[PDB]
């Protein structure tokens, strides 16, 4: 009859970018009566937690604490829910959600080609430098996230850079910059200095 | 890196037959730490068998002593029977008080 | 004269048995004062020597939290490992870790050292210098990379120059008659008679501290072969034993030298076999 | 005292 129910919904509050010992909330919402809630995460420290369901306002919800943010709590989460528990039916899982820890290493340096006001229609590459051999970095405009994330190279002065082609210079924005290793995906150093990319006409 | 355990079955004091004395099987030089140690009187185990805290020495390898109260007579045979993953079949040191 | 704290530590993964066991333990030059077990009823450091004892309630609290937090952090490295090595979790796997400072007469530091092994075998290692690292292989190198990445070494040099000094000559004053004191090895030569025409002597040494002792055997001037010296054995109160044998002949029971080295045999020793 | 030790893990 129901089947396998649809997935719910999973989000991070405040979000997935959270600092060494801070506490998360992982919550897991969906308008079907999930009596039961399990949220999982996969890697190399794989764990289930089990909270039961709260109904308000016909929805469903859980609030997981993930607790002071370590390295083992880093990783992608899923979620599922469930009506039943005498085994538990459980539903299709939710949409992962990357969960990284943020602060473990030295921040890296932010900087902007041509530069930090530039004019309209030019081509802007952004530089995540660091003397820290981090083999990847991840950059995200203020609000419009989506981290881009591209691998690095051992310069002659010692640094370890990524460069970031950005495109015609449209509105600018404020930009953050992290570094991390190959095999630790989810662990993150302190955030770059926010770099501010303004834009003016071009003359005429 | 795995080693074989060195194995010294000795007394804490001069062993004078009839004189409380204490039992030492001192276990050494050997990887992993899973150590099966065994301080045997006439074939028979004996339980109330104490050991000390887990230490290693420069080279990681780890050492343990076993004690446990006893006092020597002329014919009562005493041993330390050793087992560890190193060893084919468990080791069995008898002891000697000139030793 | 160089007297040095030491504190080591071993975690051990139990795939069948869940949680990883772990054994740390500390040492002031010889003599163990403390000891924190995983598999305790209520885990906790613990006084292993009567001078701690006197320590009030911030000690023990504060440190046990130390190790305890010590515990989760090999748990989550010994994990770790397993990936940097290609392992499964079936298997079981060690990971040691010894930190601890020397203090010579000079008062201050003499040499400050954070060695850590996997599996037996070297893995990372702290520098003399107490700024730089040196890795075992290529998979060590990693950690290095990112322990130069979050300037570990400058929080291991804040407590190496600092409060494993303070905290040493704190112990050595509190229990200075139990941990400043040398006591001279009893020495005396045993005669074994192997066959009508071979006997062997046995150079004994017992109920010295510190451990460190020379005893080797001498014919009318140094056979180190030939000798069966044998490993420094504790005997159980805070003393130890050691004993060297050689074989000789029938006749020529003499001539045949013992030397004995310590720090609380000041000046040093010649003897042999006295029927 | 023991080292209050490093949150990085290896
Ligand atoms: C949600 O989070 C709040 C704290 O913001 C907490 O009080 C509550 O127990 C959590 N769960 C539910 C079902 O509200
Ligand atoms: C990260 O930033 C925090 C706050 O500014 C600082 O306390 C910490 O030392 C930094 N860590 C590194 C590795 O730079």
């Amino acid at each position: 009859h129901e089947g396998v129910h649809r997935k719910p919904s999973l989000l991070a509050h405040p979000g997935r970018l959270v600092k060494s010992e801070e506490t998360v909330i992982l919550q897991c919402w969906s308008d079907v009566r999930f009596e039961h809630f399990l949220l999982h995460r996969e890697g190399k420290f794989k764990d289930t937690l089990h909270l039961i369901g709260e109904h308000h306002d016909g929805v469903s919800k859980a609030n997981f604490s993930i607790g002071p943010m370590m390295q083992d709590l880093a990783g992608t989460y899923r979620c599922y829910g469930s009506v039943t528990h005498s085994p538990y039916q459980l539903s299709a899982p939710s949409d992962p959600l990357d969960i990284v820890i943020t602060g473990l290493y030295e921040k890296p340096s932010l900087s902007a080609q041509p530069g930090p006001t530039v004019l309209a229609g030019e081509s802007v590459t952004l530089s995540c430098s660091s003397r820290s051999s981090y083999d990847m970095y991840h950059l995200s405009r203020e609000g419009e996230a989506h981290e881009c994330r591209f691998s690095a190279g051992p310069k002659v002065n010692g640094t370890f850079q990524a460069d970031f082609p950005l495109g015609p210079a449209t509105h600018g924005g404020t930009y953050r910059c992290f570094g991390s290793f190959r095999d630790s995906p989810y662990e993150w150093s302190n955030s770059s200095d926010p770099l501010l990319v303004s834009v003016i006409g071009n003359p005429s | 890196i795995q080693r074989t355990p060195k194995i010294q079955v000795y007394s804490r004091h001069p062993a004078e037959n009839g004189k409380s004395n204490f039992l030492n099987c001192y276990v050494s030089g050997f990887h992993p730490s899973d150590i099966e140690v065994d301080l045997l009187k006439n074939g028979e185990r004996i339980e109330k068998v104490e050991h000390s805290d887990l230490s290693f020495s420069k080279d990681w390898s780890f050492y343990l002593l076993y004690y446990t109260e006893f006092t020597p007579t002329e014919k009562d045979e005493y041993a330390c029977r050793v087992n560890h993953v190193t060893l084919s079949q468990p080791k069995i040191v008898k002891w000697d008080r000139d030793m | 004269g160089s007297h040095s704290m030491r504190y080591f530590h071993t975690s051990v993964s139990r795939p069948g048995r869940g949680e990883p066991r772990f054994i740390t333990v500390g040492y002031v030059d010889d003599t163990q004062f403390v000891r924190f077990d995983s598999d305790a009823a209520s885990p906790r450091e613990e006084p292993r020597a009567p001078w701690i004892e006197q320590e009030g309630p911030e000690y023990w609290d504060r440190n046990t939290q130390i190790c305890k937090a010590k515990a989760q952090t090999d748990r989550v490295g010994l994990r770790n490992l397993r990936g940097y090595y290609n392992q499964s979790e079936d298997g079981s796997h060690t990971w040691q870790t010894m930190y601890g400072c020397d203090m010579g007469p000079d008062g201050r530091l003499l040499r400050g050292y954070n060695q850590f092994a996997y599996d037996g075998k070297d893995y990372i290692a702290l520098n003399e210098d107490l700024r730089s690292w040196t890795a075992a292989d290529t998979a060590a190198q990693i950690t290095q990379r990112k322990w130069e990445a979050a300037r570990v070494a400058e929080q291991l040099r804040a407590y190496l120059e600092g409060e494993c000094v303070e905290w040493l000559r704190r112990h050595l004053e509190n229990g200075k008659e139990t941990l400043q004191r040398a006591d001279p090895p009893k020495t005396h030569v045993t005669h074994h008679p192997i066959s009508d025409h071979e006997a062997t002597l046995r150079c004994w040494a017992l109920g010295f501290y510190p451990a460190e002792i020379t005893l080797t055997w001498q014919r009318d001037g140094d056979q180190t072969q030939d000798t069966e010296l044998v490993e420094t054995r504790p005997a159980g109160d805070g003393t130890f034993q050691k004993w060297a044998a050689v074989v000789v002949p029938s006749g020529q029971e003499q001539r045949y030298t013992c030397h004995v080295q310590h720090e609380g045999l000041q000046e040093p020793l010649t003897l042999r076999w006295k029927p | 005292n023991r080292f209050a030790g490093f949150g990085i893990g290896l």
